[PDB]
RNA sequence: AAUGGGUAAUUAUAGCGAGCUAGAAAGC
RNA sequence: ACGGAAACGCUUUCUAGCUCGCUAUAAUUACCCA
């Protein structure tokens, strides 16, 4: 019973399929590599790995690729496999495509029976939104959380995400309240908010029992390590991963 | 001085600068100043903070001047608070209170204050 | 059906009680603790918060088979009187403990009071060098009434246990007269009476007369 | 039920005056009958308003007039015949042996400390000081406590420890406080015309004199008995309270001989029950720790009003005689000396 | 007189205007007002201060009428609370008794005055 | 040697400053 | 003779449930000043 009954819509877009395309090879030597083979061989990839590889990805996991192929790829599904498919596509594309052709996904969360075309133009927003972040990015639940997905697989997905978990699991004292005021104090943050974060987790480090205490020592150590980070590179990475953990703890 | 984005930092090396528990380690760099010698200054501020959202600035200038007369009484009591008014200015800031708004600055300055002398031991 | 009664008290102070006050902006030379204060009257009240929070360690001294270590582990004796924040079904606790509000000002301006509180000075003699550090705590005066109101429920839940738990709220009632009602405690600042106890049934159909039989006796 | 309650009831041997901090100063009270009268000063200025003469009423406070029999405001209340005593306010007898070697001066007395009274106007005395009574003789009388009450390295020899009793929550322990296991209740308010109004009265060390002091706090009248509620909830303070019986004669008499020899037993009082001092003005042996501040309690008076040497001087009284109490003649009791007897019921 | 704004700076530039000893150098510039004469002071007016609250004014104007008389009197009683009633005018602000808030304010005042008497020596 | 007078000190100290539960569901 | 006419982002829902302003604390110390 624990995650959120939400179900998630990924619009993926090759990120600019028109000029990898068009010019694409022609920018590497003379002229030498600017054929018409290349470019069939890497088009019948293109082909090959969107329109055929797919099925593989979504093996294990629980969605519906309604729509994919050419530079885009519209699959509807439950939210964990629909992260951790967009997770494996794009970092078994990086191996498929050498990390070249970043790809540029929008992930939106929708409620239960909410219609499809209402959803397929958010998750447009959100892609597009994702499209101009840079070459690439991701967009997740609203176009404020645009990440590169460099910095988010490795970053939330795979460091803060398992230590939020980890810290969480192991102890029960600080359940989903703590988390909510974390949550808010990532998204409002003024410069004062860093005084009531710094009063708030030396607050609660001395309010937890003596055995599992130096768990929050060294986790409030390492959250004020991103929180102050001074970049805002670190910290709706923050809040993400809270929010990723909280919908994954639902109840 | 406090404007509208500095007073956080001000609280913050006002908090640092104050001097701690040289002689005796027991525990060392820890303040001389204790916080019950803190919280009960920054419970008239509160008082303030949140009951200026209803009120006047014109309305509550009666404690606003009581707050300059606690502070000077609670700092001329122990040498610690006048130490902490010597280097968090506290007094020199009460003169910058024209209106609700300054106020309530000067109350979230009273509150980085207290949570970055919570924050260190 | 659902039926609500009321329990009516007449706390009657005796050596009464400081529940700390809440402005800051106090004093040099005068009360640098107040007692707590309905702020239209300045009348010092006992809030039913206090109430709940000591008949809640008041009946487990008594009814806890088990060690707390925290609250929502009462055993369920007083966790459908004074509420789970964890067991599924008593979230709620079906006690209302409403503000005790101090009655006889008409009384008590017969007798010869100023006003209705008192400053009592309380230092702090230290124990070496004999040096002095006063306190002015003010408490409620010697001999003030209040109104303690009480509401119970009655529903189709409870068939025998409206009257299982009335042994239990009479324990809280001639267990209070065993403690302090919040202040300080070990100096005096709590022993009371519960005065003209007038159970009735507010709400629904439920018998008073019957009902009337093992509340004062 | 664990609550093991006693109750102490408290003889007055001596007089005993306690609290409330506030006094009535020189020119603010009456004596035209053998009664001292204190009534309300701001009542009294404004009915003697109505009479017109308060200017001059400016000018007698500030009259600095020898022969003091008429600075006490009785000159200012049969000079100008405004004798209604009407003020509200509460009347009190004279002690008679009040001062000494001033005749007709049974009432160019200076200062009196209130005795502590609630807001009905009935003195009691409030648990807090039998409470502050019992710590210093349950301090004293257990060899634990009596080691490490000192300086702490934090100032110039500041303060006691206050740690070596359990105290506080002590966040992840049991609950110690040890002290909360002893709920000394106060006592019911008793008569009003049982104060004496006592001069302190100074017997020097080395100088055989009875030099007095110009301090006459409202004290209680001697032999009057006083109610004690205590209960007991935790085993180790019930079982200090219940050695209370031995605590009480063992402070004394370690304390009679750190003290209270080499002055003479004439004017000291005799026990006849549980001996006990209470608080304003028995010395600061009896409100501190007795072997533990030699030097250290007399070492803040480098003023003008130096303890002599070392050790407090004895401080006495003068109150009338009953039943004997005081053991010698011209009346110098002790000044807090109470007698208790204690059962648990 | 006095007003909201300004009965601590009121009470702060005569602070700084009092004579001190000008003999006995020994720790000099000490004051000649010691700190129980001037808690003898307050300790009338603090129990007026709450007594003001939960009473009225018009209920409480006769004990501050004899307040006055008592400021009178420890003014005849020493050299220096003889200064400190004009110096720092206090039986000027003592005439003007208008509403319970201006009672309450030289209340405020008096606290101010001890204060800053406690913050210097 | 009398008599006139109180004088000086501390004015609250040390803490706790919020803890978990729910963080939108169910239909149109 | 307007991709236009007709079209309420709407119906239901207690910011709630649990929580002592508490813990230690004699208004006291000293003996004087012309």
């Amino acid at each position: 019973g624990l995650g959120i009954k939400r179900l998630a819509v990924v619009r993926l877009d090759v990120d600019d399929l028109g000029a990898a395309f068009m010019a694409g090879f022609s920018q590497q030597g003379n002229g030498q590599y600017s054929t018409l083979s290349r470019s069939a061989t890497f088009s019948r990839s293109m082909s090959l790995f969107f329109k055929v590889y797919i099925n593989q990805f979504a093996s294990d996991k629980k969605l519906s690729i309604i729509y994919a192929g050419g530079d885009d790829v519209f699959a509807i599904g439950s939210w964990q496999d629909i992260i951790a498919f967009t997770v494996e596509l794009r970092e078994n594309f990086i191996k498929w495509t050498n990390g070249k052709l970043t790809l540029s996904a929008g992930i939106g969360l929708f409620a239960d029976k909410t219609p499809i075309s209402l959803m397929a133009h958010q998750t447009g927003e959100l892609e597009e939104a994702a499209k101009g972040n840079e070459k690439d990015s991701i967009s997740l639940f609203s176009s404020d959380y645009t990440f590169k997905f460099d910095r988010f697989i490795t970053n939330v997905y795979d460091d803060k995400l398992e230590q939020i978990r980890y810290f969480f699991n192991h102890q029960d004292e600080r359940g989903k309240n703590f988390i909510y005021k974390l949550i808010e104090l990532l998204r409002n943050h003024d410069r004062m908010n860093m005084a009531r974060l710094a009063y708030y987790l030396t607050r609660l480090e001395e309010l937890t029992r003596e055995t599992d205490r130096d768990k929050f020592k060294t986790f409030k150590n390492l959250f004020y390590s991103w929180y102050t980070n001074k970049n805002d590179k670190d910290r709706k990475e923050a809040e993400l991963a809270l929010l990723l953990y909280i919908y994954e703890i639902r109840k | 001085i406090l404007t509208d984005e500095n007073y956080v930092d001000i609280a913050e090396k006002a908090i640092l600068k104050l001097e701690r528990n040289t002689r005796n380690r027991k525990n060392p760099d820890a303040f001389f100043l204790t916080t019950s010698k803190l919280r009960n200054l920054l419970s008239l501020t509160s008082t303030l903070f949140d009951e200026s959202k209803v009120k006047e600035y014109d309305a509550l200038l009666d404690r606003i001047a009581y707050l300059r007369v606690q502070f000077v009484y609670q700092a001329g009591r122990e040498i610690a608070v006048k130490d902490l008014i010597e280097k968090a200015q506290i007094l020199e800031a009460l003169k910058e209170i024209k209106d609700r708004e300054t106020l309530q600055r000067f109350c979230r300055y009273m509150e980085a204050l207290v949570a970055y002398f919570k924050f260190y031991g | 059906t659902f039926a609500k009664i009321k329990f009516s008290a007449q706390i009657r102070l005796e050596t009464g009680l400081h529940i700390g006050g809440s402005d800051a902006f106090a004093a040099i030379g005068a009360i640098n603790s107040p007692v707590i204060k309905d702020p239209i009257t300045n009348l010092p009240i006992i809030p039913g918060s206090s109430l709940k929070g000591k008949m809640r360690t008041l009946l487990a001294k008594v009814y806890n088979e088990k060690v707390a270590e925290k609250p929502s582990d009462d055993s369920d004796i007083l966790s459908r009187l004074f509420g789970n924040s964890k067991d599924k079904r008593f979230k709620m606790g079906r006690l209302i403990f409403r503000d005790a509000f101090l009655s006889n000002a008409d009384e008590l301006d017969s007798l010869g009071v100023r006003s209705y509180t008192e400053v009592k000075f309380e230092n702090t003699i230290d124990r070496i060098t004999a040096e002095a550090n006063p306190r002015q705590i003010e408490r409620a005066i010697r001999n003030s009434t209040f109104d303690f109101e009480l509401i119970y429920e009655i529903t189709d839940e409870n068939e025998n246990q409206v009257e299982e738990d009335f042994k239990v709220i009479r324990d809280g009632l001639k267990l209070l007269e065993l403690d302090y009602l919040g202040g300080s405690g070990s100096r005096g600042y709590g022993k009371v009476a519960f005065e003209n106890l007038k159970a009735t049934t507010v709400f629904g159909n439920y018998d008073v007369k019957t009902l009337n039989e093992l509340l004062t006796a | 039920n664990d609550y093991r309650t006693f109750k102490l009831s408290l003889l007055t041997l001596a007089p005993i005056h306690i609290g409330n901090g506030e006094k009535y100063t020189s020119r603010e009270f009456i004596y035209e009958n053998k009664k001292f009268y204190f009534p309300d000063m701001g009542k009294f200025y404004n009915k003697m308003v109505e009479k017109r003469l308060a200017e001059k009423f400016e000018a007698f406070l500030i009259q600095t007039r020898p022969n003091a029999r008429n600075n006490r405001l009785i000159s200012f209340l049969n000079d100008n015949r405004i004798a209604e005593r009407s003020f509200g306010g509460y009347s009190i007898s004279e002690t008679g042996l009040e001062s000494d070697k001033n005749p007709n001066s049974a009432g160019a007395i200076n200062e009196v400390n209130k005795f502590i009274r609630d807001a009905f106007g009935n003195p009691y005395i409030p648990g807090s000081s039998l409470k502050g009574a019992i710590r210093t003789i349950l301090m004293n009388t257990t060899p634990k406590w009596n080691n490490e009450n000192a300086v702490n390295d934090f100032g110039r020899f500041p303060k006691e420890n206050k740690n070596l009793i359990p105290w506080g929550p002590k966040k992840g322990k049991e609950y110690d406080d040890l002290f909360n296991a002893i709920r000394v209740s106060d006592s019911k308010p008793f008569d009003n015309k049982s104060l004496i109004l006592v001069q302190k009265w100074d017997y020097s060390a080395k100088t055989n004199k009875a030099k007095p002091l110009p301090l006459y706090r409202e004290s209680i009248s001697p032999l009057t008995k006083i109610e004690f509620e205590i209960t007991t909830t935790t085993d180790e303070a019930g079982r200090l309270i219940e050695e209370l019986g031995k605590r009480a004669q063992a402070f004394y008499k370690d304390y009679k001989a750190f003290f209270l020899s080499e002055f003479p037993d004439d004017k000291i009082q005799a026990n006849l029950q549980y001996p006990i001092y209470l608080g304003a003005g028995s010395g600061a042996w009896t409100k501190t720790l007795f072997k533990q501040a030699d030097g250290i309690l007399q070492r803040r008076y480098s003023r003008m009003k130096t303890k002599m040497v070392k050790k407090g001087v004895l401080k006495l009284t003068k109150a009338p005689l009953k039943t004997s109490l005081v053991k010698n003649h011209e009346s110098f009791y002790e000044m807090g000396k109470a007698n208790f007897m204690i059962k648990e019921i």
